[PDB]
């Protein structure tokens, strides 16, 4: 398969997974929009070849109800309006991500036990987002008249008011770069002319204003007092019935971010200290620092002034945020003992991975804005002792803590045999895990007079194989859609149906070899998504 | 023709085997749709 | 010590002696026929950090060392009991074969 694994980034991935599961015409508009960035209709139309003017609006408004693109608006002064599209990076992690939103869940919600929407909130939450966006007066008008409605209707407010089913709105539905925009003028032409002094510090005035309402245009999708209707008759609380709205990954995100920290407790814990960490962190999951922070996404990231000041308050939110600061009392009861509960906990402050690290003497909270470099240097290195040997683990950690290591030093603070290392080091420098640095001795960078130092490079060791995974994430679900194309003339059948004997083994043995696929998409899923906490 | 794979090529297990049949009722959902 | 191997026949019993929990290390280096000729305390702070670069134990307040709880790994972080099928299956995975 020498074709795709050469000239093919991240959009060998997104041009695909529209091509999975929807309709073929919209797999080539968006690998147009991915490939040339962003553009309108009107133009749209000599980039492609074979869709026609109002065909593509069939197409794009087929992909609109999804969610999986972001359009955005200026008109031209003389002329009329134009509307310019471009990709939306999250809206497409939906369906990625549309196998493992299930299994949340049941996982999350463990108050009822045997219920009888166990079929139907599995069913809710393929119900809610498969056919795009979603309001209530479109469940109730199903077959069902009654069947108990009002328990289901009902049973919403339990799952909608713990986060992540947010009303839907134009704000995340347009980007934040250009919503950063046109508030920013906004704010630049609420001071007018004849206030003189200082008109490089005049231009703050609009920056520090824009934050302060960045964040409150953020937080009314996050403001969760307008989707409340508290019916004074034959109920006692119900959301807005006229509310259209859809599922929200931030807490998805969130959620997946706190299962990922158990397993890094369960390896450097036993059973009994792991059990106890999984119970604190469920409390606070529906609050948490953001992950994607949109506030670093974009903005005067240049000067360090600035580029300091995004997590000197960022951090000074997560301490001083009242929302997570337990006090170790609460802890005990929901567990299924206050001194066990300090001793269990005593031990997350004395290992020197920095969780439930600092904090003030009877409360505790665990940082993120401190941790999870840790859990980006946890991930890396393991893999690397799989894919490879455990002696490149060893040389990987010398350059770590000694930094910019000659030839010498690597016998004095490591210790193998000379003649192995080479046969290993060289295959980190062939995955751009060691670097190297070139000191010349004499003229004009003569290689022979020269020494060659190495370094870590921290943030090109990351890089590297986020896209060796990338790739990795399209390369196997290629084989399942191509599997698809032969062993087509009996699938058309088997779904006529709703018998040959000799036949029906062929579509067993493309069953079970396709169900080893998802279970290999999910585990390097894992894997991938702790390169995200950027 | 390529060595060293990655760790993660096992047997699945009961515990994500019910997890994978959520994905293929999905692409059935969604492509017999309207799209 | 020397440059040539067998290194890690001192270096693997002093982990036995940090499982069951650096001037400790010396009294116990002396007896069980150890073929030695010659140690000093400077030898065993570079004997010591070979098993901090694989995680196996782990350093703390400037002289003191605790186990990672490497012996339950010993006997997803488990490359253990994981054995490919690598046989007749054109589905799998790999790290290379992207450059």
């Amino acid at each position: 398969s020498l074709e795709q694994r050469t000239l093919n980034p991240d959009l060998f991935l997104y041009k695909e997974l529209v091509k999975a599961h929807l309709g073929e015409r919209a797999a080539s508009v968006i690998g147009m929009l991915v490939a040339l960035g962003r553009l309108s209709v009107r133009e749209l139309v000599e980039k492609i070849d074979g869709m026609d003017v109002d065909s593509v609006k069939t197409t794009l408004v087929s992909l609109t109800q999804l969610r999986c693109v972001k359009y955005l608006q200026e008109t031209a002064i003389s002329g009329k309006k134009t509307t310019y599209y471009y990709y939306n990076e999250e809206g497409i992690h939906i369906l990625l991500y549309s196998g493992l939103i299930i299994d949340e869940i049941i996982t999350q919600m463990r108050v009822n036990d045997e219920e009888e929407h166990k079929q139907l909130v599995a069913e809710i939450v393929q119900n809610v987002i498969s056919l795009g966006s979603l309001t209530v007066e479109d469940y109730l008008s199903s077959v069902t008249s009654d069947s108990m409605k009002y328990t289901i209707s009902s049973l919403f407010v339990q799952l909608c008011e713990m986060g992540y089913l947010i009303q839907i709105s134009k704000l995340h539905y347009t980007p934040i770069e250009d919503l950063w925009q046109f508030l920013y003028e906004k704010h630049y032409k609420n001071i007018p002319r004849n206030s003189p002094l200082s008109d490089l510090k005049k231009r703050s005035q609009a920056k520090m204003n824009a934050k302060t309402d960045f964040a409150k245009i953020i937080n009314k999708p996050n403001e969760l007092s307008q989707i409340l209707t508290v019916d004074p008759k034959t109920s006692l609380r119900i959301v807005k019935p006229t509310v259209s709205l859809t599922i929200n990954l931030d807490r998805f995100m969130k959620g997946r971010r706190s299962k990922q920290l158990i397993n890094l407790a369960k390896t450097r814990v036993g059973s009994v200290t792991a059990q106890v960490y999984k119970i604190a962190l469920r409390l606070t999951e529906q609050k948490s620092p953001k992950i994607r922070d949109p506030l670093t996404q974009t903005g005067l990231l240049q000067d360090l002034e600035e580029a300091k000041s995004f997590q000197d308050e960022a951090e000074l939110v997560e301490e001083k945020t009242p929302g997570l600061t337990f006090n170790a009392i609460d802890l005990a009861r929901h567990l299924p003992s206050a001194s066990l509960i300090n001793s269990h906990l005593k031990i997350l402050a004395s290992s020197n991975f920095p969780f439930l690290n600092e904090t003030k003497p009877g409360v505790y909270y665990v940082p993120y804005s401190k941790l999870m470099p840790v859990l980006k240097s946890s991930v890396y290195e393991y893999v690397i002792a799989s894919t490879l040997g455990p002696s490149a683990m060893r040389l990987s950690r010398c350059i770590r803590d000694n930094k910019l290591v000659s030839e010498k030093i690597i016998n004095s603070t490591a210790l193998m045999k000379e003649k192995d290392i080479r046969s290993t080091l060289a295959s980190l420098i062939r995955y751009n895990s060691v670097e190297i640095q070139e000191v010349p001795r004499t003229a004009d960078r003569s290689a022979s007079r020269a020494v060659f130092l190495f370094r870590c490079k921290e943030t090109h060791s990351y890089n590297f194989m986020r896209q060796n995974l990338e790739w990795n994430m399209a390369n196997l679900l290629f084989k399942k859609e191509k599997l698809k194309q032969e062993n087509s003339t009996l699938l058309k059948k088997a779904n006529r149906d709703d018998l040959l004997p000799s036949e029906l083994n062929q579509l067993k043995m493309v069953n079970e070899r396709e169900l080893n696929v998802f279970a290999r998409l999910s585990r390097l899923l894992s894997l991938w998504e702790v390169f995200q906490m950027a | 023709f390529p060595s060293i794979p990655l760790p993660i090529n096992g047997p699945i297990t009961n515990k994500e085997r019910s997890l994978a049949v959520k994905y293929i009722n999905f692409g059935k959902t969604v492509k017999d749709g309207p799209f | 010590e020397l440059d040539i191997e067998f290194i890690n026949s001192l270096l693997t019993i002093v982990w036995r002696f940090i499982s069951e929990n650096t001037q400790e290390i010396l009294e116990f280096i002396t007896a069980a026929q150890v073929a030695n000729v010659e140690l000093t305390p400077s030898n065993i702070r570079s004997l010591c950090e070979v098993l901090v670069y694989d995680d196996k134990l782990e350093k703390v307040t400037h002289d003191c060392y605790r186990v990672t709880l490497e012996s339950i790994l010993q006997m997803i972080f488990n490359y253990f009991k994981m054995f490919p099928a690598s046989k007749h299956d054109k589905e799998v995975v790999y790290f290379d074969e992207w450059t």
